[PDB]
């Protein structure tokens, strides 16, 4: 059984700047409901600071993956456990600011 | 002349290198619709002369968890090849996340 997941791209602040349409099956929102919003706006109050801090550190880890588990508010207002694996990218031919690529998978807290 | 965002596209692969996702930026660059790549191995698209090098890069990706591919040619939908480089990352193994950036026009 394939895990339900979707890819997103974020600026260093956390704002969704690209969202794969597999988000609808994973968390119930259309891409347009996520784009322009901070991922933290969908995060359980208890996990928000962890998520902020994860985004702040991933840019320091030389492109390695940083993982975080957090509760994501689905379109039905229910808390889903997500495991987000994130890493930075910047096109090496440029000095554009790094952005963050995330794979977001609904997982069990068991 | 194209800006950076336009020359980059994201893909996802199963551990056998079959596409499981591709972003639509590939269409303007290489010709493919993402839907037609799904379930096809990346290996179907490498130039013959890059095939042994990409096998090695895939081995390095699987052993280390990440790789920069080096330059290679991807077969374009309507003939010819585009030069690309790819940064691959294994998501833990669950899948491979690729950031792909085009280095040439179709040749
Ligand atoms: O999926 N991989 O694991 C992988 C690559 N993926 C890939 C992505 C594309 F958009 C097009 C092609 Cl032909 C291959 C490309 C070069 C790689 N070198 O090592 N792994 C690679």
């Amino acid at each position: 059984c394939q895990p339900t997941r979707f890819i997103s791209r974020h600026n260093i602040e956390g704002i969704f700047t690209f969202v794969d349409h597999r988000c609808v099956a994973t968390v119930g929102y259309q891409p347009q409901e996520l784009l322009g919003k901070n991922i933290v706006e969908f995060c359980h109050p208890e996990d928000q600071q962890l998520l902020r801090d994860s985004f702040q550190q991933v840019v320091k880890l030389k492109g390695q993956v940083l993982s975080v588990m957090f509760r994501f508010r689905s379109k039905n207002q229910e808390w889903l456990w997500m495991r987000t694996s994130s890493f930075t990218f910047q096109n090496p031919y440029s000095d554009e600011i790094e952005y963050i690529i995330c794979t977001n998978t609904n997982v069990k807290n068991s | 002349f194209k800006g950076l965002d336009s020359k980059t596209f994201l893909s996802e692969h199963s551990m056998d290198m079959k596409f499981t996702y591709c972003d639509d930026r590939i269409t303007e660059l290489i010709g493919y619709h993402p839907e037609e790549l799904l379930g096809r191995s990346a290996y179907e698209f490498y130039h013959a002369l890059d095939s042994e090098n990409m096998t090695k890069s895939h081995q390095n990706l699987c052993t280390k968890g990440q790789v920069v591919s080096g330059q290679y040619r991807m077969l374009a939908k309507h003939g010819g090849y585009v030069w690309l480089e790819t940064q691959g990352t294994v998501i833990y193994p669950q899948c491979i996340m690729c950031v792909n950036y085009v280095l040439s026009e179709i040749e």
